[PDB]
């Protein structure tokens, strides 16, 4: 039960490490989107404002 | 975007200034009117000048 108990502690600390992991990639996408979202809308106002 | 169109602005009134304007170097037909005694001032003028 000992070995087994071990075995249990070094999955649980492995298991955060990878949701760890998984939580900043994910965060490091909404980044990259975000401002990918401010470019395009900045540029569409400027195309509009000089075509006006 | 407010920079680049300051200058499609001044690009415009500079080809007006260029185009229209500058079409005033046809004071050459104003200046066609001139005879002899024009002539003698200047060159009065260009002798007084070396």
């Amino acid at each position: 039960d000992l070995e087994l108990a071990h075995e249990k502690a070094g999955q649980q600390l492995r298991e955060a490490k990878a949701q760890a992991a998984e939580i900043v990639e994910q965060a490091k996408k909404r980044a990259n989107q975000i401002v990918d979202e401010a470019r395009d809308q900045a540029r569409t106002e400027g195309e509009r404002l000089k075509a006006q | 975007a407010q920079a680049e169109i300051e200058q499609e602005l001044n690009s415009v009134k500079d080809a007006l200034r260029a185009q229209v304007g500058a079409l005033a170097v046809t004071g050459a037909e104003k200046i066609l009117g001139a005879s002899i005694d024009a002539n003698a001032h200047e060159q009065l003028v260009s002798k007084l000048a070396a």
